[PDB]
């Protein structure tokens, strides 16, 4: 970072100029100054110093993303209101400043490497970037679409999945490092209780167990620790069923629940009184509840098998208003 | 309704109405005219298919009006007839919208739950609806008993 | 939801009343207007991209929010308010067909500026944008249905 | 959830007293109710559709609520309201077993009011409907059970009140 | 208790509680007299079971009490031996109680976490309750031993 | 409250924008309006009297709830229900006037279901009064202005259940 | 507006409109079309208004635009500006509703304070509007004049 | 309210232990603070109305805010806006003081969250404002008394985000 | 969250100005101390459990808190309480790194005060706790590293009281 303030320095000094020559080189196909108009030329003039400017900032940073979410939609933008190439030989006339500027190869290099980034997007046609998913609802909560820049700019979501792999011999078993299986299971502890339960030292013994050697599936992991006493008396025994729903949305799917109908239907759920199951693991009850949640659509397509589930929030799947 | 059902189906894709919805839309409110004539002859008859209806579904089941019956007394019977006239006013609600979901939140959702604390046989209660149809057909010419036809035929079915 | 068939509807079991006439002429009056509505809806879809932009640069572009210390802002803060302009688009049609005002508020207006206060985004502004869809909006439906897709419009900007 | 057996236990652990003669004596109470609690809990599960029926026909049905534009009317809220009152007679005989108020507070009587405002169900009518199924209850249950049944349906109404 | 435990399957279960679940809802009422005379048993002779089992444990183990011990000094010796006593404490509560849970809440959760900070060997604890148990099982009679005993080795088990 | 009048302004304010055609169009159109609704207004004053009594006559009494074990039984139950008869109408005739159901929300409206069941007051009773109400208005009032007159009458009744 | 105003009166006496009231209402509703006409005047006129009034006030007052003074530099200066085209808007929404009150409540309650914090002097701003007052009057004819003049008053009144 | 003298004083009566040297030495620390809270304090007071138009001009004034459709647009609003900031300088003055923010949480913090949104007025910009005065009174009251200052201001800030 | 380099960034980013070599400077003290931060969260994690052992001795067991009816009395109130330590600890290390306090209003700070009124934890005893782990922490890292951990951890300690 010190040097690399150093080298922010240089550029700062020698911004104003870096961007002359740019504008100078353009101002392929040449553009003429007067028919473009002052202010699109003014703007011209101020997006290459905010490329120059964010590349300063991204420098420091030591992160090609700033460059990489503002740089995508941009060159969407621009097109018919700008050439596509006028964008580009500035940065030809810019790396080549950023090339003299440090003399140290180094140097010059990383600053040439934030400034391919904004370059790469450009090259990169509106097609070939990707927009960002849509969260889909049935019936109630419309479908809210999120962009893709939103969704990178927003810090990475850490997921945590074990995926069962078939065997010669027919019984499946996973390969983890030794901390990386059980951390897959120490987050889930984590997700669904909404704290790690081994500050307490408790745990379902035969949960886990079954996951480590890969027989029964995470999600169906997630769905032995709903069932599990612990589960209950942590959550649900102290609420009032209205309430527990609504915790339960949270830890197994994550998000809220977004609607009248659907904090219905689940009331119904849990309310009813079970048809009377031969499996001696208690029939529905609660557990109904903790089924419909898994077994719902929703669940398994956002989730998967291997996932353990994730808060959604602000930064991924958009996030409604209501 | 018609109209709602296309509209939410469109949002949960999160898209604007397909042509293909849009054309079922216009061809709704073309028939809308219609179904509400079919609705406002059951609404004019509506005091006469209750009472013949009832008539019919007392001679289908005696036991029903009898002692041991729920429908038994005449304040019984009379809340016997009131049900079948809820019911034929969910069924005009029906034909104008062209959809059964406005006669289904109102009337065959939690029907089953209510009707058994009340100890009323749900059966008979179809039996008085399939009456109601009956009369209703006769009422009205072939085409617009079709119609109407289809809205009776779900109740049943519900019940 | 609710749309203005339904709304009748529900209007009369509240009541316990069958329908009456007085109730058949407003049901009447939403099947003639229909015809053009869906006409209307169809105009909307195909020239919505464009129609966003065009009002996006009446009101939203070339504003402070455009400038650096704006939620306009950063590619990544223009992309955002466009998907809210797409956003308000959408549910206009949706309450253009159906004819009932509520489909907006339960999808739109429920909770919008406690959450644009709480993102910082300006709440005026999005009611000028919305102003501006609405006169794109008009041109392009022409006037008889004009009257109607601006009723929807004028809801949304008062809601916020 | 509590019971008396172990509400005495919380006490004396708070104290950090090992159990005592007068502690014991409670216990020993609730041993000698123990058993009419129980043949009355099962009454209650077999009569309890009766039950509700007797009740909603001495306060809810026949009246403006299942009226047009009245609270219970439709079938959906009909049976959501019958629903209810199932809850309401389940937590009791749980209670009444336990010996025990605290298990009506922390699932029925937790948030229940709040709720009930913001629906618009009437908390008056409601409680009504308890009271309603107190009476039918006691019939059942018979005279010694009967007093013990009351001050869990008493606990509810005044909870909701 | 065994009734805390019967009503909270069957609220998980939303049901009435079961025919079964009853009976042994009877059977532990039934229970209940002799199980308070036995936790009355070691109540009294409480203090004895403490000492005794403590000068048993410090023989079993001379390290505990040495100068690297965590026993070893007067105020350690002191904490080791109330430890000792709230651990007994807890079995009489569980008599009554006719299920370990009430010890469970109290003693078991995060038992292991604690003395972990506080650095005192697991396997000395449960020793000193193994101890206890002799101590206390001379006392009880031998069925009230047999009563006491499984409530002691649930203790055992957890540590 | 708001009226229409105020409406638009409002609307312009927010915007900031100075008042333009569009908006005197609508200002217009109100004015219009307007001499029709004061003429209905002072034909709901000058029987409000009677209209209360009417819409009893129809709906209230003569009926279980006058008799004894009825909400609207005692000579003061009887006043409470007809001074509440009164209000409504004045509120609706504030609201025709305005051409705004705003008023009706922010005094009316607001807190009365709460009100009323902690009273015990039958909702669905009060609101066939209110519709009772309506019917004796639109007569008098006349056909053009018994449709402004319907409206406001159906949102209180809307908003009661 | 003149309705709003008349009905609060009424309700806070808990009586229906009187006869009397609501001739004033009627009398109002007359004028309207006139008063919509009078504040399109000022609205066309506003930039222009706004301006001279600004020099006069200047002229009038040389201390607010100087060093020690809050109006002087653009910046303060267009602020001035703005805020005396804020008071003309409001006075042209005064004359459309018939009454001070929409003026009220956006512009005149809780004004001292925000000028206070702000050490804008009040008694210039009040000069400022009546400057605007006379250019406004010159622009209207004498009875439209007379009209605008009173809730040109009004403000001066209230700051 | 408490502050830290008698927060020390109240920790020692619920044990019942007279004061001893570890309390003693927590007082002290009060004590060789004092000197500098009670001039920052009266920095404060006399700086108090342009803390406040200098925090505005940072965070609330030259904004959306102020601009029509914005929280803070109309002089009623603006006016309710700065008084809000008086309140806050206040209090905060008073809990350098103490030494204690116990009197944040009894007086503004307790309801402020509620009130504020069903104001709808917007709570980060209120933050916002917040850390505006922070900077405003750290510049004044300089560098010792600005850390003493500032936690206060947080506290506040935290408290209502 | 954001970190001292981010919020430099963003404070220039608003003002849309190209760093100044005053800000660049603040940023160059950071890189410097940024050696010496990760040295110390090496020692902390290292020393972790310990860290909260000698702490807990200082101030939490040989307490009314662990002795029955305290907050801190049965097995489970325990643990929690040294998981709660940890929590401190681990977020005190991720703030030292980031050179930033944000991060503790953001995850820690945010929704405490309301967890622990409703537990009944007591804060100043907590506040003990932390200001106790800071002494021990202080030895471990060393002078030039204390100074850095004890402003996260006296943040803690504000926020929390
Ligand atoms: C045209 C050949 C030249 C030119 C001028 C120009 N720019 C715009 C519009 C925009 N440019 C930006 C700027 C940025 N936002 C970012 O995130 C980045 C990356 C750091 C930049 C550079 C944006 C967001 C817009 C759109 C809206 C706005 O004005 O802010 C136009 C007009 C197009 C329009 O109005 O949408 C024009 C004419 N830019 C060049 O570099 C070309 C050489
Ligand atoms: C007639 C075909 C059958 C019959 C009817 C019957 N019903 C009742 C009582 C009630 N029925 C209803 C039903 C409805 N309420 C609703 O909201 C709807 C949907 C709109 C329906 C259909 C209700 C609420 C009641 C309860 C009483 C009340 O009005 O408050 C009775 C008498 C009840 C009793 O058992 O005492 C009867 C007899 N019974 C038959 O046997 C016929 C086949
Ligand atoms: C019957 C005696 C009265 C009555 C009941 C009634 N309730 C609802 C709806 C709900 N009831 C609840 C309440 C609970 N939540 C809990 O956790 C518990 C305890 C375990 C209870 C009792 C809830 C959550 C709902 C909403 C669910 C839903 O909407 O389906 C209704 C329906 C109201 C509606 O508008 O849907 C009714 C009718 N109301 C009466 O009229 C009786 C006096
Ligand atoms: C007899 C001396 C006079 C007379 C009486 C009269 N009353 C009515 C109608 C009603 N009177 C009551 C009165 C009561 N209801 C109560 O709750 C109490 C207190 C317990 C009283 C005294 C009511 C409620 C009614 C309304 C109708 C109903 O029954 O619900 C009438 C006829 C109705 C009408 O006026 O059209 C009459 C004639 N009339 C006289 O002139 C005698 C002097
Ligand atoms: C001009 C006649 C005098 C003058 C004006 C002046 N005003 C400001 C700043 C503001 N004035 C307002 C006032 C309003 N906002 C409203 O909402 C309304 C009613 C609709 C009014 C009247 C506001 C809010 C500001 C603050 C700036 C902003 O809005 O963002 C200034 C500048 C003050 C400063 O130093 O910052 C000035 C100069 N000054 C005089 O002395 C003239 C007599
Ligand atoms: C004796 C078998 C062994 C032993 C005992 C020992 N314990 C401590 C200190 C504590 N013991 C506890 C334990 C409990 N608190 C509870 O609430 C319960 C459940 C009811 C228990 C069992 C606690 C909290 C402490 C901390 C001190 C305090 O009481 O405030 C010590 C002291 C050592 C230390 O403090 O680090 C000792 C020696 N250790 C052995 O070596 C024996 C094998
Ligand atoms: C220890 C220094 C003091 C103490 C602690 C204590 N805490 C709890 C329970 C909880 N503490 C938390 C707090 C956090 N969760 C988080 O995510 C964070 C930030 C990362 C914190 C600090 C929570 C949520 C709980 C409840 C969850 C749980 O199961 O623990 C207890 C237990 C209280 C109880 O009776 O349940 C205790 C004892 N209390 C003291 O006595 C010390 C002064
Ligand atoms: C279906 C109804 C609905 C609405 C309306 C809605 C609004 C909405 N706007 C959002 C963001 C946003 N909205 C805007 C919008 C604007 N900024 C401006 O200055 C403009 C005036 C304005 C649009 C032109 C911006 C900039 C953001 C990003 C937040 C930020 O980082 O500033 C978000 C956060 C979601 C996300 O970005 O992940 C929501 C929820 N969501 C919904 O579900």
């Amino acid at each position: 970072g010190q040097r690399r303030i150093a080298i922010v320095a240089k550029l700062t000094e020698n911004a104003e100029m870096i961007v002359s020559r740019a504008a100078n080189r353009i101002f392929f196909e040449p553009i003429n100054i007067a028919r473009y108009g002052p202010e699109r030329m003014q703007k011209s003039i101020r997006d290459l110093d905010w490329f120059l400017r964010y590349t300063t900032y991204a420098i420091l940073a030591g992160d090609p993303s700033i460059l990489e979410a503002n740089c995508l939609g941009l060159r969407e933008i621009l097109e018919k209101s700008c050439s596509i190439s006028a964008t580009i030989v500035a940065l030809l006339e810019m790396r080549k400043n950023a090339a003299r500027l440090f003399k140290d190869e180094a140097d010059s290099k990383l600053v040439s490497s934030y400034i391919s980034v904004v370059i790469r997007a450009l090259d990169a046609d509106r097609s070939d970037a990707p927009a960002d998913i849509v969260r889909p609802s049935s019936e109630d909560r419309p479908g809210l679409t999120l962009p893709y820049i939103y969704k990178l700019s927003a810090d990475s979501l850490t997921t945590f999945k074990m995926t069962a792999i078939y065997g010669a011999d027919g019984r499946p078993k996973v390969n983890l490092s030794s901390d990386e299986k059980e951390r897959v299971v120490r987050a889930a502890y984590r997700q669904v209780f909404e704290r790690d339960l081994k500050a307490y030292g408790q745990s379902v013994s035969e949960a886990e167990s079954k996951v480590k050697n890969g027989e029964i599936s995470v999600r169906e992991f997630v769905r032995r620790l709903g069932k599990s006493e612990l589960y209950r008396r942590e959550f649900y025994q102290p609420f009032i069923n209205s309430r527990v729903l609504e915790l339960a949305f949270k830890h197994f799917l994550g998000r809220a629940p977004e609607s009248r109908a659907e904090v219905q239907k689940y009331f119904s759920i849990i309310s009813s009184p079970i048809v009377r199951g031969q499996s001696s693991m208690p029939s529905g009850g609660l557990y109904a509840l903790i089924d419909a949640l898994i077994d719902s659509e929703e669940y398994t397509s956002i989730f998967g098998e291997d996932t353990v589930p994730y808060l959604r929030n602000l930064g991924v799947e958009a996030q409604p208003s209501w | 309704s018609v109209l709602t059902k296309a509209i939410v189906n469109a949002d949960a894709e999160a898209r604007y109405l397909s042509p293909g919805e849009l054309d079922r839309i216009k061809s709704f409110v073309a028939s809308g005219e219609r179904r509400l004539r079919i609705a406002q002859t059951l609404t004019e008859a509506r005091e006469r298919i209750v009472k013949q209806a009832g008539d019919q579904l007392f001679q289908k089941r005696p036991d029903v009006v009898s002692p041991g019956g729920n429908a038994y007394g005449e304040k019984m019977t009379a809340l016997c007839l009131r049900d079948l006239d809820y019911y034929l006013r969910l069924v005009t609600y029906g034909i104008v919208a062209g959809d059964v979901t406005p006669i289904e939140e109102i009337g065959i959702i939690g029907v089953k739950e209510m009707y058994n604390s009340l100890q009323t046989p749900i059966p008979a209660v179809a039996e008085g609806v399939r009456a109601m149809k009956n009369v209703a057909t006769s009422l009205l010419s072939g085409d617009d008993a079709a119609e109407a036809g289809f809205y009776f035929d779900y109740l049943v079915g519900a019940m | 939801m609710k749309d203005a068939i339904s709304t009748v509807i529900a209007k009369y079991d509240s009541q316990g009343k069958y329908f009456d006439n007085a109730a058949v002429d407003q049901l009447k009056a939403y099947f003639a207007t229909g015809e053009l509505r869906v006409r209307s809806a169809a105009a909307i879809s195909a020239n919505a991209q464009s129609i966003i932009k065009e009002a996006t640069a009446k009101a939203l572009l070339y504003s402070s929010l455009t400038r650096t210390g704006g939620n306009m802002y950063y590619a990544r803060r223009f992309a955002a308010c466009i998907r809210d302009m797409e956003y308000f688009l959408r549910y206009a049609t949706f309450a253009m067909v159906a004819g009932d005002t509520s489909l907006l508020d339960e999808y739109v207006l429920n909770g919008l500026k406690e959450t644009y206060t709480s993102l910082g985004v300006p709440i005026d502004a999005t009611v000028k944008g919305i102003n501006a869809l609405r006169e794109v909006v008009a041109s392009v439906v022409g006037p008889e249905a004009a009257g109607e897709a601006s009723k929807y419009f004028d809801h949304l900007a008062k809601g916020l | 959830m509590q019971d008396a057996i172990t509400a005495v236990i919380n006490n004396y652990d708070v104290q950090g007293k090992y159990l005592d003669g007068a502690a014991l004596d409670k216990l020993k109470a609730y041993f000698t109710t123990g058993a009419v609690r129980v043949r009355a809990a099962a009454v209650i599960s077999s009569n309890a559709t009766t039950i509700i029926k007797e009740a909603a026909a001495k306060a809810l049905i026949y009246s403006d609520l299942t009226r047009p534009g009245g609270n219970m009317y439709t079938t959906r809220r009909y049976a959501a309201c019958i629903r209810d009152m199932d809850y309401f007679l389940r937590y009791a005989t749980y209670a009444m077993l336990a010996g025990d108020p605290s298990i009506l507070d922390e699932r029925v009587l937790n948030g229940l009011k709040e709720t009930y405002n913001s629906l618009g169900v009437p908390i008056a009518a409601t409680v009504g409907g308890i009271q309603a199924m107190k009476e039918v209850v006691g019939g059942l249950v018979g005279p010694d059970a009967a007093k013990e049944a009351s001050i869990y349906f008493d606990y509810l109404s005044s909870g909701l009140s």
